[PDB]
């Protein structure tokens, strides 16, 4: 998906082709696996920019997810929450960073 | 703590020295309505109330009135921010992240002396990390203990003068136990997790996964957190915090 | 006209009155004054430790619970998502409550967008709280204007992870490669990179609201210009009346 | 402080001020209806309080 800090265009996209077109925390991520499993690899946005769910009519996957299952993708690196409805579908690796509910709220500045 | 400088609490050493200032500006003053002798009737009004040795007001008393206005609301602002003190009695934290460790000097802190820990701050790249790393080898005696019994009985020891890193779970777990004295501050300094272990190409292994996530995202995993340290916590956090009003005056 | 009205300004100043031989008439009424001026000072004094006091007793949230505990400030999530769905399908006693509280309170806490209610809570000047996944919420504090912050731990446990089609052969090496990077603790260099050193504000910045502190001199001082201002006063009508020593 | 932390106190009104005390020790008969309603209880304040009987 297309999120910042996760994934930023360039300022300077149109000068730029392929995926130096995007960057990111995720990308370096990406440039990082390149390194340790030796690989080329095109970035690709998913359409409807979803995170993917099952429909219960359908119950058809869309967005990443479908591109996994439905084999448009090869590998997806994205802030994709881990669910046990997803699990059955697909692999997950393990998770490379705890996260969960938080509290925003005003910061208290005097006067 | 006493030691005078708790008597001075309630106002700021900025304010005495606006206050001392703006007392022998007071002071010069009272030679031009008449000044070795100004400063002493100066101090004769500070010592009663306010001035005296003028014609009724002429242009004396007058500074004799405001300084009385003056003094009366600094006595009442003292005391009501000494009782202020004596309301709430809040204890601040010494330290919040865990860099101002690295930043300061005055207390001692350390970790186990032998484990994976030790290495991930050895190993560890990041600057803060790495002064620490620097600070704890420097550091003699030495910061690291044998046991995580010996980091209790030193942070016990400590009365505050030092502190000890460990496992975020069982920092929280020591919490609930008595005295009570201990508590974490700060986030973690790095993830982790613990997972439930297969042998490698165990038939087991993807019901299990699929029964942990399914546990976890019941909450169950959380519930069991909530009954195996709090509710059998020997000392209930906000049961303890409920618990604090007593008075006396040293 | 001035004499005596100079000798109730040297009653003020001191205590109430004197000079009068044995009551004669109005030092009762410096009496009263004395009794008067004694009672508003008093008064006065009991306001302010008031003041304090109740200003004391306030603290910061830090957990959801402390929202459970007040309705002063409006709290919820976003409308729709996995995030509502898990108090909902919360069985904990604190988050039943506050779905249950959310599902009840009108106008709805629900926003449409995620940007809607950081509006929400930016214009309502701390009365309404927000929640959101912990990594978006500090990505959120970095930037500006930096007039929000994340506060306590996070309520439960979520964890991205790579995705790969089932049966790929990348699968185990990948996930080896992010063992590794997690162990190298590069993954956090990472963190402090984006998050941080592309952030809009500094990493020690919020330690720049000190603390608790005690008595700062703003409020005195408005009063020691009252008092410096009353010296010169006191300074125009010294010098006038050495005019009037020549003139007169 | 001696009147402030006087008046702070309160009287005890409902079980609810016990749940969020800890200071005055309660509990009920070693055996009986009650206990078993204690334990057998699903409102999260009793719960609460039969929980800490239980432990404490
Ligand atoms: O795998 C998932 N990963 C997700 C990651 C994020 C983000 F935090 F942005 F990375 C978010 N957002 C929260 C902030 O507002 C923008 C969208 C949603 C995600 N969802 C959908 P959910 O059901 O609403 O959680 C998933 O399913």
């Amino acid at each position: 998906i297309l999120e910042s800090p996760y994934v930023m265009m360039k300022k300077n996209h149109e000068m730029l082709e392929g995926n130096e077109r995007y960057e990111g925390y995720c990308v370096d991520l990406a440039a990082e696996i390149a390194k340790h499993c030796g690989f080329k690899y095109k970035l690709t946005i998913v359409g409807d920019g979803k995170y993917g769910a099952r429909d219960a009519d359908t119950k058809i996957w869309n967005g990443m997810v479908g591109e996994l299952v439905y084999g448009k993708a090869d590998i997806a690196i994205a802030p994709l929450t881990i669910t046990l409805v997803r699990e059955e579908v697909i692999d997950f690796s393990k998770p490379f960073m705890s996260l969960g509910i938080s509290i925003m709220i005003k910061k208290p500045q005097k006067s | 703590k006493p030691g005078v400088f708790s008597f001075l609490d309630p106002l700021a050493y900025e304010i005495w020295m606006c206050i001392v200032f703006a007392y022998i500006g007071v002071s010069v003053v009272l030679f031009l309505v008449s000044i070795f002798n100004s400063l002493w009737f100066s101090l004769g009004a500070f010592m009663q109330q306010g001035c005296d040795i003028s014609p009724r007001s002429l242009s004396g008393r007058i500074v004799g009135g405001v300084w009385w206005f003056f003094t009366l609301i600094i006595i009442s602002s003292y005391t009501a921010n000494l009782a202020a003190f004596l309301t709430v009695e809040r204890m601040v934290s010494p330290i919040e992240s865990a860099e101002d460790l690295s930043k300061q000097t005055e207390i001692a802190y350390g970790t186990l002396d032998s484990g994976s820990t030790k290495e991930f701050f050895r190993r560890s790249k990041i600057a803060v990390f790495d002064k620490m790393w620097t600070y704890m080898r420097s550091a003699e005696p030495s910061v690291f203990v044998r046991t995580t019994a010996e980091g209790v009985a030193r942070v016990r020891k400590s009365k505050g003068k030092y502190a000890y890193l460990l496992e975020s779970t069982m920092n929280e777990y020591i919490e609930q136990r008595k005295p009570c004295d201990t508590m974490k501050v700060g986030g973690n300094l790095d993830s982790k997790g613990y997972g439930i272990a297969t042998p490698k190409g165990s038939s087991l292994g993807t019901p299990v996964n699929l029964a942990v996530l399914k546990l976890s995202e019941q909450g169950v995993l959380d519930k069991l957190k909530n009954k195996w340290w709090y509710d059998k916590g020997e000392c209930g956090a906000k049961d303890s915090g409920s618990k604090e009003k007593t008075s006396a005056l040293s | 006209i001035f004499n005596s009205l100079w000798f109730s300004l040297g009653a003020f100043m001191q205590q109430g009155c004197d000079i009068s031989p044995r009551s004669l008439s109005g030092r009762i009424v410096g009496g009263v004054w004395w009794f008067f001026t004694l009672i508003i000072i008093s008064s006065y004094t009991a306001n302010l430790a008031a003041f304090l006091t109740v200003e004391r007793m306030v603290s910061p949230i830090e957990s959801a619970e402390d929202l459970s505990k007040q309705t002063e400030i409006a709290y919820g999530t976003l409308d729709s998502g996995s995030t509502k769905e898990f108090f909902r399908r919360s069985k904990i006693a604190v988050f039943d409550k506050m779905w249950t509280y959310m599902r009840s309170a009108e106008p709805s806490v629900f926003v449409r967008t995620t940007a809607e209610g950081v509006a929400r809570v930016r214009k309502s000047k701390g009365k309404y709280a927000y929640l959101l996944e912990s990594t978006m919420n500090e990505y959120i504090e970095q930037r500006k204007p930096c007039d929000t912050m994340k506060v306590g731990g996070n309520l439960d446990s979520k964890g991205y992870g790579i995705a790969t089609p089932k049966g790929s052969s990348l699968g185990t090496p990948v996930n080896l490669a992010v063992l590794k990077l997690s162990e190298q603790g590069v993954l956090d260099k990472l963190k402090n990179k984006w998050w941080y050193d592309k952030g809009e504000c500094g990493a020690k910045d919020s330690g720049s609201k000190e603390k608790t502190s005690a008595l700062s001199l703003s409020n005195v001082a408005g009063v020691f210009y009252i008092l410096v201002g009353g010296l010169g006063l006191a300074m125009l009508v010294a010098l006038i009346e050495f005019c009037y020593k020549s003139r007169a």
